[PDB]
């Protein structure tokens, strides 16, 4: 998961 | 410029992020977005030129931030759709299994459903708590756009998911995608935001  | 959910902004001649939506604060014209975009005071511009900086923000733990603009910006009650636009309603949530669509810069207008509420996300900088899933597909640069049904009923801002090499996660079965957003209701309430509606 990553911000975007 | 003319303030609507889904365009780009880049933030200190940098980063670029999408608007969220469109609200008031007394007198303050301002727009919500995701945390991640900005820190406090960082400059936010629209097609070359300044319209605010990052009033507040809250970023990781939550992911939420709001822009106080100057008083020339024109604030619309409407979120991007390709040419066309949806008007906000109101900010009523929906409930898992509801249809919803996103807008923002990277990868346009995606639609699909909730799939979970209350997701952790573990960034690199650190866990973003109580995110909703949904399975409409976002690339790198949508962050902070709306999340909003076809009725009109402002969901959240974009804040991150499971992207491939490619910069988004459009390329993968809806079944696969996790695409999250931050709740608008407690940035409404944290902030003391009123949104525009039409």
């Amino acid at each position: 998961a990553a911000p975007l | 410029a003319n303030i609507v959910g889904g365009i780009e902004y880049s933030i200190n001649n940098a980063s670029l992020c999408s608007v969220g939506f469109s609200v008031t604060r007394g007198a303050t014209k301002g727009f919500v977005t995701a945390g991640h975009c900005g820190t406090v005071n960082a400059t936010a511009r629209i097609g070359g030129a300044v319209v605010g900086t990052f009033a507040a923000r809250v970023f990781p733990g939550n992911d939420r931030a709001w822009v106080s603009l100057t008083s020339a910006q024109t604030l619309l009650p409407r979120v991007a759709n390709g040419s066309s636009f949806v008007t906000v309603r109101g900010s009523t949530e929906a409930a898992v299994g509801a249809a919803v669509c996103r807008s923002g810069r990277t990868t346009g207008y995606q639609c699909g459903t909730i799939t979970a509420k209350n997701v952790t996300a573990n960034y690199a900088e650190g866990a973003v708590r109580g995110l909703t899933q949904g399975n409409a597909c976002m690339g790198r640069g949508d962050s902070g756009g709306s999340w909003i049904t076809s009725a009109g009923q402002a969901q959240g801002v974009m804040s991150g998911g499971n992207v491939q090499s490619n910069g988004n996660n459009c390329g993968i079965p809806a079944s696969q995608r996790s695409s999250l957003f931050e709740r608008l209701q407690p940035i409404l309430s944290q902030y003391g935001l009123s949104l525009v509606t039409g």
